[PDB]
């Protein structure tokens, strides 16, 4: 502080960016996404616990995860409205290149032109900068998995599996046990669900239904991006609940 | 584009019992040089709508661009079935950008026809969209979708626009559409559809230069936009008197 967070584009004395970092504390407070590989897929899930009081939303209609070209994962934690402008610029980017080239554009391509966008309006002294961090994944056959994260200062890393919103922590202590590489993404939707009914303290048995979006791309969907079905994840949240339950 | 250089001839596209059937031969021409003999002039635009094309061949494949982004954008914003573009949306769509392009006096030289189904009750196929995997290529039959529920468009260069059972593009307009008003009916079957677009195509070979007889067909119904497997049409001359010999009549006067 001391009169040199009111700005994105004064350093601190310090050398740090305050209003960046006040974005960071902003995420990590909304809610959580996470994107794992496993060994045919990659698999996504957002936990929509902040809307638990919200019992008048209809069942099922807020969802964060979108695709790109069909078979890109892009899904976010921060503001709807800055990740919907993002993932807009996403679309418009794989246009642009179909348009150019004739063939989709590659996912790493992809990922360095978001992470630009995002980092140009960090840059001038009249715009407020993006509060959402973004996950970019996709999987295919030859290639296994791929997963990015973008940060709001406009930081693009490569994962095996990411967690980002509030008790990311908690999330990747759990993920980090197993090495899902060698899981299948169906296996893993049970300990996704175990995950969530412990790491988040706001989410019980009854709200795991309609409070987490659950989507993947894996060789089951032709490796192109599908919504999993709720007849795949039922038995696999009966499955978590019984098994919590009885510990 | 100032106007024709590469250009595909003829289309026909006709309602049968289980949806379109639109046929076109594989051939684009650099004036009277067939230069190109293996085109595709028939392209998916999604599940349910295809695009035919006459004309130049690179305002086609303009407009084939444009609406293969339109179609992934669509498929972006999809949340069920129902939201995916009609066939319908499609011709709005290709009328529109021709009459802008009309008020500019710079049109794409073609004609097109736009088909497809035009209701989403007769299968499941927009539930899960596969833009890079075929899987017809399980054992089911085909459905009977009523004609009211099907489309074939059209668009030429001014903008003019309508819809029709059967549609047809270039020398089609003369020669199979003459046959089309004569003999097309309601509910035809496959078979029929077929031999009937084939009559059309066999007149187009004898009578149109820039024609071809390896025939591509294209089919939308309940199991979504089906290849076929491009094929040569048989065309056989239908008189004696073409092949008799120049030298078995008189020698005198103008006999040729």
């Amino acid at each position: 502080s001391a009169g040199y967070d009111l700005s994105v584009s004064t350093f601190s004395p310090d050398g740090r960016l305050y209003q960046v970092e006040y974005i960071y504390k902003s995420i990590n407070n909304n809610n959580t996404a996470l994107c794992l590989e496993c060994k045919d897929g990659i698999i996504c899930c957002c936990i929509n616990s902040n809307m638990d009081k919200n019992k008048m939303i209809k069942k099922n209609s807020y969802n964060r995860i979108y695709h790109v070209n069909n078979n890109i994962i892009i899904t976010y934690s921060g503001f709807d409205g800055d990740a919907r402008n993002i993932i807009d610029r996403a679309r418009s980017e794989a246009n642009t290149y179909y348009y150019n080239f004739h063939t989709n554009i590659p996912l790493h391509i992809l990922v360095n032109r978001i992470s630009l966008y995002i980092h140009a309006y960090t840059l001038y002294w009249h715009m407020r900068p993006f509060a959402a961090s973004i996950i970019i994944s996709s999987f295919n056959e030859k290639d296994k998995g791929d997963i990015y994260c973008i940060e709001p200062n406009g930081a693009c890393y490569k994962y095996s599996g990411i967690v980002i919103g509030k008790n990311k922590e908690m999330f990747k202590t759990e993920i980090e046990k197993k090495d899902y590489k060698d899981i299948n993404v169906r296996d893993a939707i049970e300990d996704i669900y175990k995950f969530i009914l412990t790491s988040d303290d706001h989410m019980n048995k009854n709200n795991l239904q309609n409070l987490v979006n659950f989507s993947w791309i894996c060789k089951e969907s032709s490796y192109e991006f599908q919504n999993i079905h709720e007849e795949i994840l039922t038995p696999a949240l009966n499955k978590a609940v019984e098994y919590i339950e009885k510990l | 584009t100032l106007g024709p250089v590469v250009t595909g001839t003829s289309v026909i596209a006709i309602k049968y019992k289980h949806g379109i059937m639109i046929a076109a031969d594989r051939k684009a021409s650099y004036g009277s040089y067939a230069k190109f003999q293996n085109v595709e002039r028939i392209f998916k635009i999604n599940n349910k709508t295809v695009m035919g094309f006459s004309g130049e061949l690179a305002d086609a494949q303009y407009l084939h661009e444009l609406l293969t982004r339109k179609n992934i954008n669509n498929l972006s914003e999809k949340k069920r079935k129902e939201d995916m573009y009609t066939p319908q949306h499609y011709h709005s769509y290709v009328s529109r950008v021709f009459y802008v392009r009309k008020n500019r006096i710079d049109p794409l030289f073609n004609n097109i026809i736009i088909a497809g189904i035009n209701s989403q009750k007769y299968d499941n196929n927009d539930d899960n969209v596969l833009l890079y995997t075929n899987k017809n290529n399980n054992n089911e039959e085909y459905k009977e979708i009523h004609k009211d529920d099907l489309y074939i468009g059209f668009v030429d260069m001014h903008g003019t626009n309508f819809c029709d059972d059967y549609i047809t593009t270039g020398y089609a307009r003369y020669f199979a559409l003459t046959l089309l008003r004569d003999h097309y009916k309601d509910n035809m079957t496959e078979e029929e559809a077929r031999i009937l677009i084939n009559e059309c195509l066999r007149i187009l070979y004898f009578r149109d230069a820039t024609s071809s007889n390896f025939i591509q067909i294209v089919k939308v119904t309940s199991k979504g936009v089906e290849y076929e497997e491009p094929y040569i049409l048989p065309c056989v001359l239908n008189s004696a008197d073409y092949v008799y010999p120049s030298t078995l009549l008189p020698p005198a006067g103008c006999m040729w």
